[PDB]
């Protein structure tokens, strides 16, 4: 469905998060779509048994997506969730053949 | 009738560490005495070439980007400057007891698995497996960028039973095709010693040897180790190399990857070649994963089709199911 | 106390309406404010049985095996050489393992405790606000049938396969199979120690006094060798609850024996060096020896604990030594005396490479070996070398004691020294 | 518990990516419980047909090597990870972290049997290294020998029989094939001996542990706090924290045959000691020994004081 | 359709470190065993002599401070009295087949990216390339300041097929220029070679040694590494140099920045002479990067142009963006 692109690089860590969305992004990505697609992993990977993800909704997005300003991580609330519904409606269309 | 909730399997094949030392060509026979390469730090001075964003690459702060270039010490292994070939040894080792599991919840569906294995081999034994594993031995897939550009590469893959060496090879590793599969007399005389090995029980021990021609002074590629958190950028050192009691080394994860690199059964594309046997089978390098659940191609789509509800798949289908069988795993619910 | 919940729902009013954007605030400015008098607090009624609170977490083992998060307390062992989480008793820190956007009902029943105890009283004091709490009146029944099981567990006994299950086998029976949970609260413990005990308040003032050299009566630690275990990983707050000093990393304690990160590159000996003869004059060594020179042998005022501590001290260089012979026997067969011999004599013949081989052309006493007792009489004479100095111990029977301590560790120092050549 | 018969000795086994994490608190060199393990896995396979009983084990440990490195600037030490496949999509892994440490031990043990009589004693000491070198002792693999063929052979004393003397020359010998190393045993007194020495405040056996992994730099009444030996903190066994479930009551169990409690660590003290210090070797064993009426299920060297 | 968020080239043309060695001129054969030059050490004490801040420019504020003085260790690398010639040694090994990642996403960006590379060679060799590396070699460029004030350099490029030399070349790198590429037969046979192996046609090794007579014990210069900035008294430590084996050696990286100077295509002034093949190919020294992003000439634009949406640059600019595929690099970050 959708796929990122300064994630599948080398291997990441949450000090190497926040020093991107502190810069606009990174090469070839945005800020927004950094935190937005970081807010729904890790909002995707809490289900008990994989078979709820039409329960995601809004609210547990920006749960995650707190976490980062919770260390430094000054991000956009409009654009990353947006992005993050983005993914979550991607991952709905494969499930409905 | 169900899938058993805990399977776990121990790996066969288990390699050791692959130990490297320096010498010189010719004196490959007396090469128990080759001094260890040794890994040496160097300072190096860099400018930033990555790309950049459209916020960037405005001319003013791009040349005051390169007034302070990154510093790093990273860790370099060469061999000597009057030695040229490498000599990489490691001593593999073949277990046995293939279909074995190590941890099963159903004893029903236990032994609906060892009549299922059983059912494998008195069809046909390891015997295919083990021409192609000895291919991976024979070409010197295990030197993964050492191999690369050298002008002769040779593999002496000793026996042992005792301190006495049962049975000798000796091969070239350049000769022997990196892509291709095919059977020879000194092959099919060692394929048949792993077949032997996998399939009783008690470990048939090896011992690899391998030689490269490389250069004087030139640089070789330990594997590099995974620091995870770096610290202050002042010291930093990146690329740091693998080394056990001072002598640059390989992980045996790398060479017991390489020994498994047998995925000749691609659904979309053989045109990589031979990669290595994965459940949801998946290539580091690619950064995508071939045998997808959307394709009926995967470890566990296979593996409860051919056990449970008894579909059996292709005949060159079953040599992946027992092939991930041979690595191990640990497996779901 | 019912202000004193709406003060608290005043922030929640407060932290929550507080950007009103100008598209959507026609529920975000209205209807967000109206449930928070008392449908808020039924709002969590049915938002109970989504969050639970543990004592012991399972994913850290890994972070996707769906297991059964406990909360239950150890008994005493009955030894009392053993440590666990029962040493705590009343300091649990029970990090609550859930989803993220829903803490704020634990964060709401920790209401309880603050001030008043009213813990295991979510059964009474109902209806009026200044004594009770005013969770009201006619729902303050169905509340406490909802919020009363945040606190009782999930009762499923469930592992997963990514859950360590270990068989440990029993006296002249079967097996129980057992599956070690991650202690949270007794590392949260931890964390509240190694914190407060490298640097705080009064740790850096002892640190700061090193300077000084004024010492007012206060120790401060030192712990080497930490070692930091991350959970997580690009992902910390999706597991148990890992704080803003506890940010997804263990401080781990050092487990480590002594032949740890040693000379592995074995240096040779028989040169031109004065000290390395007979003791192994290693940085191991020499903070060994000065303990016995600085005190518990020249400041001696007791005959109880002094002349014990000197006992073991030399079987400790008795011993000491024969990890020096050891080290330099092992991994060194092509030792010979040509390279740097000027005072090594017998060197040759008590650390020599066993060969499987005698090689002599000129000389009888490489083909075996009897007596090799000068150099552990050098060793002796070391060891009356290796106190620096004390004069007013010649006068008293200590040092007719350490003559005694002297004789009474070569006596085992030469019938060791025997069979590596007799 | 029982009082060996003989000591078989395994000489210098060679270990490859051990585990080094050992408990929740205390990394280093592994747990005692993976080598008491490691011995009823022999007693498993070999020990039945030689119709012996292979109950307790020493540790010698000759060379530790943890796969650590300090990071720039800090001064604790982070560990080297390794690569996994990657997932179903491709993208990448998730991060767990376990330590990773080369090892090379020795192994005494505790032989109590009938075959002592019936089988000699190189048949002893041959069916059990044949079968310990295609196994794993702490997670990881166990390697051979190469290039020089000296350590390869195995011991074995009859320390039943014989006078107190004929005993005590022939003690010597196993010394000098583990005298490079450092002996494991676990002081379960000493923790129990500065608590009662500690009551001017109230602590705890926790806080104890944190006193004797020290550089307890103490101030003039400067100094450091001394250590009367190499003491260091070790897992002692197991406690459990839940009632005793039926076999097939736990969803997801290894087998549905056996009982189940979930458990916690539990932790002690050790002390590395060199082996000519001891006087009797076979006080050096670890036993593993649990009452499963309550939750205990520990592991420790008896007999040693 | 997209560029891959993996790209990464394994390099070519890698050298070995560098080797310095002293002795005599007019000893041909007799250089093989020269003795090293080695790595020492001097106490330094030079009093204050940077631009002040204007806060410092006090009489009393000099004085107080012209009187404190700066005792400095460095270390020198110096010839013997008796020697006045620099022996430089080191391997060259060309690996060829320029056009292939060593890891790659898109497979479809990967196919596209074979095709255009291939596209360059069929039209045209790497001879172009492969004239200009032989300069560099002729010429003794990676001799960095120790050719500045030389008599004449003499550089001695062997080709080693096996243990033995295949041919060996002679060259006067002073009257070969260091700004133009000139046009010689014997630089020809050497390009050739260099274009049979960066094509992958055969196997180039070669050993590269210079001779540079600058004078009795004078002072030479090996690539200087990287001190910790420590907050230590009674002075430090300044400068640290290089060196493996007790023998002060240049960097690897110092060579291979030497080689790949043959870009000579600027958007700015041409006749400045060429410098380092980079991406926002720069100058440390000069402090600027030429072939600003703001022109459509550095390496990533050139890239994707002729790539993705498939416009040619010019031919005078084609050579440099298969030069960045020879130098390797971690694209695509």
């Amino acid at each position: 469905m959708k796929v990122p692109a300064f994630f599948a690089a080398n291997i990441l860590t949450i000090e190497q998060i926040i020093e991107a969305i502190n810069n606009d992004g990174s090469a070839m990505t945005s800020a927004p779509e950094i935190a937005g697609y970081y807010a729904w992993d890790a909002a995707t990977d809490a289900l008990e048994s994989e078979n709820d993800l039409e329960q995601l909704t809004e609210d547990d997005f920006v749960a995650h997506l707190e976490v980062l300003e919770e260390r430094g991580a000054k991000i956009d609330r409009d654009a990353a969730i947006a992005v993050a519904l983005q993914f979550q409606a991607a991952a709905v269309n494969d499930l409905h053949s | 009738l169900s899938t058993a909730s805990v399977l776990a399997f121990e790996r066969k094949l288990d390699p050791s560490d692959a130990l490297m030392s320096a010498g010189a060509w010719a004196q490959r026979d007396a090469s128990q005495e080759w001094p260890a390469v040794t890994v040496r730090e160097k300072s190096v001075r860099g400018t930033i070439s990555n790309r950049l964003k459209t916020k960037d690459r405005d001319p003013a702060k791009l040349d005051a980007s390169i007034q302070s270039p990154n510093l790093q010490t990273v860790d370099v292994a060469n061999l000597p400057s009057d030695a040229d070939t490498l000599k990489v040894r490691f001593t593999l080792r073949v277990l046995g007891g293939a279909g074995t599991p190590s941890a099963c919840n159903d004893a029903a569906y236990r032994d609906k698995l060892l009549q299922t294995v059983a059912t494998y081999v008195n069809d046909q034994g390891f015997a295919e497996l083990a021409r192609r594993y000895a291919h991976n031995l024979a070409n010197a897939r295990f030197l993964w960028r050492n191999r690369v550009g050298a002008e002769a590469v040779e593999v002496r893959i000793n026996h042992i039973r005792q301190g006495e060496v049962a049975r000798a090879w000796r091969f070239d590793a350049l000769a022997i095709g990196l892509r291709d599969f095919k059977a020879d007399a000194e092959l099919d005389a060692l394929a048949e010693l792993i077949a032997s090995g996998l399939s009783g029980s008690g470990h048939v021990l090896l011992e690899v040897v391998a030689f490269a021609r490389i250069g004087d002074g030139q640089e070789v590629f330990p594997s590099q180790e995974l620091i995870l958190d770096k610290g202050d950028k002042k010291g930093q050192k990146s690329k740091t190399l693998y080394s056990v009691r001072d002598a640059a080394a390989i992980h045996s994860q790398k060479i017991g990857n390489a020994l498994r690199t047998i995925d000749t059964w691609y659904p979309d594309e053989d045109g990589l070649g031979p990669i290595a046997v994965e459940p949801y089978g998946s290539v580091t390098s690619q950064g995508k994963a071939y045998r997808q659940p959307k394709q009926k191609l995967d470890f566990y789509t296979l593996l409860d089709n051919w056990v449970l509800r008894d579909e059996a798949p292709a005949v060159e289908q079953q040599h992946y199911v027992i092939a991930n069988l041979i690595r191990g795993g640990v497996f779901g619910e | 106390l019912r202000q004193f919940i709406e003060s608290f729902i005043q922030e929640r009013l407060q932290g929550k309406l507080d950007k009103l954007q100008p598209d959507e605030d026609d529920k975000r400015q209205t209807l967000l404010a109206t449930h928070r008098r008392e449908a808020w607090l039924a709002d969590a009624a049915r938002r109970v049985g989504q969050l639970q609170l543990v004592t012991h977490t399972l994913k850290p083992i890994h972070p996707d095996a769906r297991g059964s998060n406990l909360h239950s307390l150890p008994q005493a062992p009955g030894q009392p050489g053993l440590a666990g989480s029962h040493e705590l008793g009343d300091r649990l820190v029970s990090d609550v393992v859930g989803n993220a956007a829903a803490l704020d009902v634990f964060k709401f029943l920790s209401l309880q405790y603050q001030g008043k105890n009213l813990l295991n009283w979510l059964t009474e004091d109902s209806a009026e606000a200044l004594q009770a709490l005013s969770d009201n009146a006619e729902q303050a029944r169905e509340w406490r049938q909802a919020f009363i099981g945040i606190t009782t567990v999930k009762g499923a006994p469930a592992s997963h396969s990514l859950a360590k299950q270990l068989y440990f086998p029993l006296p002249g029976s079967g097996y129980h199979l057992l599956a070690p949970l991650f202690p949270t609260s007794l590392v949260h413990h931890v964390h509240a120690l190694l914190r407060e005990a490298r640097f705080g308040d009064a740790a850096k003032a002892a640190r700061e006094a090193r300077s000084r050299q004024e010492s007012w009566p206060h120790g401060f630690s030192e712990y080497p060798n930490l070692a930091i275990q991350k959970f997580g990983g690009t992902k910390p707050q999706n597991i148990s609850q890992l704080n803003n000093e506890r940010r997804g990393e263990n401080w781990l304690l050092p487990s480590l024996p002594p032949n740890w990160q040693r000379q592995n590159v074995n240096a040779p000996m028989r040169h031109s060096s004065v000290f390395e003869h007979d003791f192994g004059r290693t940085p191991e060594v020499s903070r060994l020896t000065r303990t016995l020179q600085r005190f518990l042998a020249k400041t001696v005022h007791n005959n109880l604990a002094i002349r014990q501590r000197r006992a073991q001290l030399v079987a400790q260089i008795c011993d000491e030594a024969l990890q020096y012979a050891a080290r330099l026997r092992e991994l060194e067969p092509g030792w010979s005396a040509t390279p740097g011999c000027q005072l090594h004599d017998a060197e040759q013949l008590w650390l020599d490479p066993l060969r499987a081989q005698t090689d002599e052309t000129f000389l009888q006493r490489r083909l075996r070996g009897d007596w090799p007792a000068e150099v552990g009489n050098r060793f002796a004479n070391w060891l009356n070398r290796a106190v620096s100095s004390d004069s007013q111990i010649l006068g008293s029977p200590e040092a007719a004691q350490w003559s005694q301590e002297l004789s009474k560790e070569l006596t085992m120092f030469k019938e060791i020294l025997e069979d590596e050549r007799d | 518990v029982t009082d060996p018969e003989a000591l078989l000795l395994l000489p210098r086994l060679s270990i490859q990516n051990a585990n080094a994490i050992s408990s929740p608190l205390t990394w280093g060199f592994p747990s005692p419980g993976a080598f008491t393990g490691f011995v009823h896995a022999l007693q498993r396979r070999v020990g039945i047909s030689l119709d012996i009983e292979l109950d307790g084990v020493g540790i010698v440990c000759h060379r530790f090597e943890a796969q650590i490195s300090q990071p720039a600037g800090k001064r604790t030490k982070v560990f080297n990870l390794t690569r996994n496949p990657l997932n179903r999509d491709g993208s990448t892994a998730a991060i767990v972290e376990e330590g990773r440490a080369h090892l090379e031990v020795s192994l005494l043990l505790g032989v109590h049997g009938d075959g002592l009589d019936d089988h000699p004693a190189q048949e002893i000491a041959r069916q059990v290294q044949e079968q310990a070198g295609a196994m794993r002792l702490a997670g990881g693999s166990i390697l051979p020998w190469c290039n020089e063929r000296f350590p390869a052979p195995n011991a074995e004393l009859l320390m039943l029989g014989g006078s107190d003397e004929q005993r005590r020359k022939n003690q010597r010998r196993l010394t000098r094939r583990l005298l490079p190393g450092f002996a494991l045993v676990s002081r379960e007194a000493l923790l129990q001996q500065h608590l009662e020495t500690l009551r001017t405040t109230l602590p705890e056996a926790t806080t104890l542990d944190a006193l004797l992994d020290l550089c307890r730099i103490n101030f003039e009444p400067w100094q450091v706090r001394d250590k009367p030996g190499w003491l260091v903190p070790i897992p002692a066994g197991y406690n459990a924290l839940s009632p005793l479930y039926l076999p097939g009551e736990v969803r997801n169990a290894r087998d549905r045959e056996t009982p189940l409690r979930f458990v916690e660590n539990l932790f002690g003290l050790g002390e590395w000691l060199s082996p000519h210090r001891v006087a009797a070797l076979s006080d050096l064993l670890w036993y593993h020994h649990a009452e499963p009426d309550k939750g205990l299920y520990r592991w420790s060297t008896p007999r040693f004081v």
